[PDB]
């Protein structure tokens, strides 16, 4: 997934070796990273819907 | 002596019941219903996409 | 409820003005008001105002006695009626006051209640005579290991602590009083030092910290803050160093070792300009006070070393003197380093060259010092000084082509000096200050890496402990190195640093 | 009207002295409204100097006053409105507004001295602000709560790094903040009035997530002393009663102290220490008092200092020095070397830097970066006399670090978008942390010092260097 | 909860203000002038044991 993800885009960095031009391999590969990462963060803070309904 | 004057008239004779649902409401945070997780829409559409992708790669070497 | 508070006002009755004076306040300007009455009247005696306010009357002037308002103008008005409560300013001294934050009357800030003091004596007391002192030969330790070797402290005495502002000046003193934790825990009221932290002008939310932090470190439960704080009035402030020298007086006069430290008379200063200006006495030199001197001084003497048919006790001391930006030229800091017996001076440059907490002992000195030292740190520190006064020479030859000589004293300098590094509120025992420094003195340390010293000296206090705890009980017991002792300590150290 | 009349006797500028009748007396730190065809002018009882004739202070102008002219007592210390609705609103000392939206809506009214809280109040603080500046986070992180020192002296633009501040840290936080000018200039109002109209803090078509109090210089030195009080329990309402966290915000702090020296002579209190007011320690000691982290709110005030000569050991700026929680020192020479932010960093600590309480990493990270630039500053005068031959290979490795890291540091800023164009780079702290150990590291050592240079982050720094490559 | 906790303190300030009230009825009531008569035939005797 994450992993499969960074994984291609190191395999990624020499086959844009091997094709002089490459500008949007790094758009594809800085863009599904920075969301990537965001979400992930989003995910980490998702707070699920709950109260206190007990304690306060 | 004046003090118990003041006193016993005062705790005996006043007494406050408490304020209103709505003073209380207005000094602390109200409270509103969200809507919506976020409505996305698919991405590009046709073969304006499609078109785009095979033919923008001209990123091979010159 | 409410109940418990309206008879607390019904417990509040009593009335009937009876008093022999009365006052009338005449008019009331800039917290002094000036009154018309209060014929006999003690000077410097505490009066209370019509609005509860508290005073002194530092000016009796024929007519009329210029009361000085330790209280909030806007209570006050003109024609008051002034009662005259009778007493000089005094404040409750006992030993209720241990793990007790009280504010400068007494009233417990930290809302502890009530104190258990057995007495209210005098905020000024003169200090003890010649006979009563007895020439000082227990020392006191820091847990920091630079001070205590390089500028050992004793018992009854004082030494300033002159330095930089904010640099954690309060820091280098709160060091001292987590070692005397160790020392608290142990009998004897002579190992028992009660210390007494004088927060002058100091905000509350920074007393806060402090407060939490003591607690943390358990501190509260001997230590004593006498708290005025930057809010507190200028009257409370000036007369704060001496209302907690009284504190002190007590644990001092049943015999008892405590250490107080004033921080800092440089703000006590200030309120004396104040009170002086607002009183319109002509202000000394560099716009500080003239007999502030005579103040300061007064209150430092009363920290000593009481003799033995004064039942052998003291109230050590040590006063923190802000520096106007490093200018220990200026008439407050002038007057003080001459009071004072040392000095410790805090060098910015080595604060910022990573000597965190900095002291720089060249300009630290002891005029008592050694005096009062541990014998086995004795024994083990008269090198250290001389190795590191070398060091400062050929710190500046450390800028290429450089003789084996110097390059060797560097070597052996620039070791110690990480060495001497200390990490903030972790205190030190003798019997672990000892071994590291010994190591250093037998230049077994010379060989370590620079990098390595830190990492060495955990490791090696480690590798004493499991090892060779029988040393360090030795160390702690005998409190002399024996040549048995440094023998097996040697061959230990060699062992470690081998490794 | 009132029987409390008093007659005017004297007027010697600001010291205006009444001649209130028998049996009626106000008290210190009283309001008197005295009807003048210049609106009500307001005096703040400041002395009683007997036979019920009291002396005190303007606030408002004392041109056109006449002597024996009734002074009504309005009583206690000026009590301006305090309410919900004061967000959104510029509003000067004596409580009215200056922005025309009408009369300020009063839920309540206040009088604008307060008490200092006690010690039992008082919570120790401990979370930490991350500004999203480099300077600030790694090398003297802010804390929520804090009595941040904006330190400097004139000329850089303490105003512009305030407006930075707001820009990110009040956007940010959900909680409001008061923006308070005490003695600043006209000019300087307009362009906040105009900058928050359009960043939006400032929304006139629905409230506003901050409250205004512009005290300007033209102002009477009575006033000039006066608004810090007022501002001050405007967020007292916020933090207190509304139970909010307020972003208190002040400028500039010597214009304070500067006023109340003034009126200490005019009060005839004989100048004190560097021509400062005696009760210059007082002063200060009531307005950092009163404000604090309280179980209802916490407040962060920012306030600036003008450093006089850029001497910080001038008594107003030293008193002020140890009052304050995060010092930090603009420094007009590094502004000029072209180090947008201005601030020295061996010259600004914060209490809160406490190593592992910012992280035990953080901190190393950061004393490796301090004794980097402290060597550097040193070895400077070595170069400078001697020459760069005399340094050695790790000498030269911590030198050439010590000048990427010193135009690491800068950075571009939203505000500066308007000075140069450029805008600003917010780098969370986490990422600091990290763009910082890897220089040291010397993982982008490779990397040229112009390319650290008014950039952001390593990865930005890792982008111009490829644009000055290509 | 916060304003929960506010509302019995603020219950207090509420009835001090009812003090005041209490005060101006009080110093209306002929208790301005019997228990003032009080106060005189007290302070008399307070005097009387000096």
């Amino acid at each position: 997934a994450k992993s499969a993800a960074n994984k291609l885009d190191w395999a990624k960095v020499i086959s844009s070796l091997r094709i002089t031009g490459s500008t949007a391999t790094q758009l594809s590969s800085f863009k599904k990273r920075n969301d990537e990462a965001r979400r992930q963060l989003l995910e980490l803070q998702s707070q699920p819907t709950e109260v206190d309904f007990s304690h306060y | 002596n004046v003090i118990q004057d003041l006193y016993l008239r005062e705790l005996k004779d006043t007494k406050l019941a408490p304020s209103t649902l709505q003073d209380a409401e207005g000094n602390v945070k109200p409270w509103n219903p969200p809507q919506k997780p976020n409505l996305p829409e698919l991405e590009l559409q046709g073969p304006e996409a499609l078109k785009a992708y095979t033919e923008q790669n001209v990123e091979t070497a010159h | 409820e409410v109940s418990s508070i309206l008879e607390e006002r019904i417990k509040g009755v009593s009335d009937e003005a009876n008093l022999n004076e009365t006052g009338r306040v005449l008019a009331v300007g800039d917290g002094i008001a000036r009154v018309f009455g209060l014929n006999n009247i003690q000077a410097e005696e505490l009066v209370e105002f019509s609005s509860g306010v508290k005073g002194m009357a530092l000016n009796l002037e024929p007519g009329q006695v210029g009361i000085v308002l330790f209280g909030s103008d806007r209570l006050v008005k003109e024609g008051e009626l002034v009662k005259r409560t009778g007493n000089i300013v005094d404040v409750p001294v006992g030993p209720g006051l241990l793990g007790r934050v009280v504010d400068a009357l007494g009233n417990p800030i930290d809302g502890k209640g009530p104190i258990d003091a057995a007495g209210r004596s005098r905020a000024q007391v003169k200090a003890p005579g010649i006979l009563p002192r007895r020439s000082v030969h227990e020392p006191v330790q820091t847990g920091l290991k630079a001070v205590d070797a390089l500028v050992p402290i004793g018992r009854g005495q004082r030494e300033l602590i002159i330095g930089d502002r904010q640099t954690g000046k309060t820091a280098v003193a709160l060091d001292t009083i987590l070692n005397q934790k160790r020392w608290n825990n142990g009998s004897d009221e002579s190992k028992k030092l009660y210390c007494v932290y004088v927060a002058v002008g100091q905000k509350r939310s920074t007393v806060a910290q402090l407060v939490q932090t003591l607690e943390q470190h358990d501190a509260m439960k001997y230590s004593i803050i006498v708290a005025a704080t930057a809010s507190e009035a200028a009257p409370l402030q000036y007369l704060a160093p001496f209302t907690a020298a009284s504190i002190g007086e007590w644990f001092r006069d049943n015999g008892k070792h405590a250490l107080i430290v004033y921080d800092d008379l440089s703000k006590q200063a200030v309120a004396y300009r104040q009170l002086s200006l607002l009183l319109r006495r002509p202000p000394g030199r560099e716009a500080y006070p003239g007999d502030v001197f005579y103040l300061h001084s007064r209150l430092l003497e009363r920290a000593a070393k009481l003799s033995e048919k004064e039942g052998s006790g003291s109230l050590t001391a040590l006063p923190v003197i802000e520096t106007q930006g490093g200018d220990v030229s200026a008439y407050i800091p002038t007057n003080v380093i001459s009071i004072t017996d040392g000095q410790i001076f805090l060098e910015a440059e080595l604060f910022y060259k990573g000597i965190r907490p900095a002291i720089n002992v060249g300009l630290s000195v002891s005029r008592v010092g050694s005096a009062a030292q541990v014998k086995a740190l004795k024994q083990v520190a008269g090198s250290l000084k001389l190795f590191l006064a070398q060091y400062r020479e050929v710190a500046a030859f450390a800028q290429s082509d450089l003789d084996a000589s110097t390059k060797q004293t560097l070597v052996r300098g620039e070791r110690l000096t990480q060495l001497l590094k200390q990490n903030q509120y972790s205190p030190l025992a003798t019997e672990e200050q000892v071994p590291l420094i010994y190591a250093g003195v037998n230049g077994h340390l010379d060989g370590i890496e620079l990098s390595r010293i830190g990492e060495f000296e955990s490791s090696f206090l480690s590798y004493l402990k499991s090892n060779h705890n029988e040393l360090l009980t030795e160390i702690r017991e005998k409190g002399e190195l024996s040549k048995e002792l440094l023998a097996s300590l040697k061959s230990a150290t060699e062992s470690f640093v081998a490794t | 009207s009132t029987p409390i009349t008093g007659k005017v006797t004297a007027v010697i500028g600001a010291i205006v002295d009444v001649h209130f009748e028998q049996s009626e007396l106000p008290a210190i730190l009283n309001a008197l409204e005295i009807k003048t065809p210049q609106g009500k002018l307001v005096l703040e009882v400041a002395q009683h100097l007997g036979e019920n004739t009291v002396r005190t202070i303007a606030m408002d102008g004392t041109e056109g006053l006449v002597r024996g002219e009734k002074v009504l007592d309005t009583g206690g210390p000026i009590s301006v409105p305090v309410g919900r609705e004061t967000l959104g609103r510029i509003i000067n000392v004596i409580g009215e507004p200056i922005d025309e939206r009408g009369p300020i809506k009063s839920k309540l009214r206040k009088p604008i001295h307060a008490d200092p809280p006690s010690f039992a109040e008082q919570s120790t603080s401990a979370e930490i602000l991350e500004t999203g500046i480099k300077v600030v986070d790694l090398l003297a992180p802010y804390a929520r709560g804090g009595k941040i020192g904006l330190f400097g002296g004139a000329g850089v633009g303490k105003t512009v790094f305030i407006q930075e501040l707001i820009n990110n840290i009040a956007k940010a936080h959900g909680g409001f903040s008061v923006f308070t000018g005490v003695g600043e200039r006209t000019r300087e109002g307009n362009d906040l009035y105009r900058e928050m109209k359009e960043t939006g803090v400032i929304n006139l078509e629905g409230e506003s997530k901050v409250a205004l109090v512009f005290g300007q210089m033209n102002e009477p030195p009575g006033a000039r002393a006066r608004v810090a009080l007022t501002g001050l329990t405007i967020a007292e309402y916020f933090r207190d009663e509304e139970g909010q966290d307020v972003l208190l915000f002040i400028d500039n702090i010597f214009r304070f102290t500067q006023a109340g020296s003034e009126v200490s002579a005019l009060l005839g209190r004989i100048p004190s220490a560097v021509g400062y007011q005696p009760t210059l320690a007082t002063d200060m000691g009531l307005l950092q008092e009163r404000i604090t982290t309280t179980k209802k709110g916490s407040v962060t005030s920012v306030q600036a200092v003008y450093v006089p000569a850029d001497d910080l050991t001038d008594p107003a700026p030293a008193t002020t020095f140890a009052h304050l929680d995060a010092t930090t020192v603009l420094s007009r020479g590094i502004s000029e070397l072209g180090i947008y932010p201005a601030v020295d960093p061996l010259d600004s600590k914060s209490r809160l830097l406490d190593a592992a309480v910012v992280g035990q990493e953080h901190y190393d990270v950061a004393s490796k970066v301090q004794e980097t630039l402290q060597t550097y500053k040193s070895l400077q005068d070595i170069i400078a006399i001697l020459g760069m031959d005399e340094l050695s290979e790790q000498d030269k490795l911590t030198v050439e670090r010590a000048r990427k890291i010193q135009r690491f540091l800068s950075q571009p800023f939203a505000v500066a978008e308007v000075f140069t164009g450029i805008p600003g780079k917010l780098v969370r702290l986490k990422d600091t942390v990290a763009s910082f150990k890897a220089v040291l590291e010397g993982k982008y050592d490779n990397i040229p010092e112009h390319a650290f240079y008014m950039v952001g982050g390593i990865e930005d720094v890792v982008a111009k260097a490829e644009k000055l490559a290509a | 909860v916060r304003y929960e906790a506010s509302l019995r303190q603020l219950e207090q300030r509420q009835l001090a203000k009812s003090v005041i009230s209490r005060v101006q009825s009080e110093l209306g009531n002929p208790k301005f002038q019997e228990k003032v008569l009080q106060q005189s035939i007290s302070e008399i005797e307070q005097l009387l044991s000096k």
